[PDB]
DNA sequence: GGAAGCCACATCCTCT
DNA sequence: CAGAGGATGTGGCTTC
């Protein structure tokens, strides 16, 4: 049915096997796109528009800035930050999730 | 009523001493007019004299305008963009009330005067449960 | 039964 | 390009 971005991206990040495009920094809720143009595709796949890319994807996620839903991280290419309160929406502490997911600490 | 710069440009307001522009019937909202709304005035009114719009009917007895304030220049208050934030409601519009800021007040409406919405004008067409089973609620919680 | 509304993007653009 | 935001068109869905 309908999906959002936020939330494209959130059941990626729960994934294991998509750890290798997209995955977790280790800091809390942030997490960068390692592989841009795959996420675009499997996003464009989702939402049924071939012509999808990170281009777009990108300006997406720029609407959250003002929503209070995703922030940049300021200076790191393809990193940014869920900023709602996903403990409250999933019921997991970043850590928690973390290890669920086998997380490794980013830099 | 033919003292406006275009053909049907200008129409009348409630009041016999001022004269609008022809608001498009039905707008996009948060989306700038295709002309810009003029309020001129018939009578003397002094320069700088503030002039404000307000949108409104039964929905909304206010909406949210965007620079629904202008200043009077040789009898016309040219608003710059201004645009309507607020919509009127299914299959309703806003009248428009005029407040030109002379001493007394002078009001000036102009009745039915634009439908705003979202589109606007439009081309016709123990237990516990896993993450795949927590994002598919939050998926469909609207 | 649909035209008319809402919503969340999709597309396109601007600059260094 | 990456990346902030404005301007508009697009499609799925819902509501009088």
């Amino acid at each position: 049915g309908p999906i959002q971005l936020w939330q494209f991206l959130l059941e990626l990040l729960t994934d294991k096997s998509c750890q290798s495009f997209i995955s977790w920094t280790g800091d809390g809720w942030e997490f960068k796109l390692s592989d841009p143009d795959e996420v675009a595709r499997r996003w464009g796949k989702r939402k049924n528009k071939p012509k999808m890319n990170y281009e777009k994807l990108s300006r997406g996620l720029r609407y959250y800035y003002d929503k209070n839903i995703i922030h940049k991280t300021a200076g790191k290419r393809y990193v940014y930050r869920f900023v709602c309160d996903l403990q409250s929406l999933l019921g997991y502490t970043p850590e928690e999730l973390h290890a669920m997911l086998d997380v490794k600490p980013d830099a | 009523e033919v003292l406006a710069d275009h053909p049907g440009e200008l129409v009348r307001t409630d009041s016999p001493n001022f004269l609008c522009s022809v608001l498009p019937t039905h707008w996009r909202c948060n989306k700038t007019l295709p002309i810009a709304f003029k309020v001129v005035a018939l009578g003397d009114v002094p320069d700088g004299t503030l002039v404000t719009v307000m949108a409104g009917n039964d929905e909304n007895y206010s909406a949210e305008l965007r620079n629904a304030t202008a200043a009077m220049k040789n009898q016309v208050a040219r608003f710059n963009d201004l645009r309507f934030v607020g919509r009127s409601g299914r299959g309703k519009s806003f009248t428009l009330t005029i407040t030109v800021f002379t001493n007394p007040p002078q009001v000036a409406t102009y009745h039915r005067a634009i439908k705003i919405t979202v589109d606007g004008p439009r081309e016709p067409r123990p237990g516990s449960l896993s993450f795949s089973e927590r994002l598919s609620e939050l998926e469909q919680l609207r």
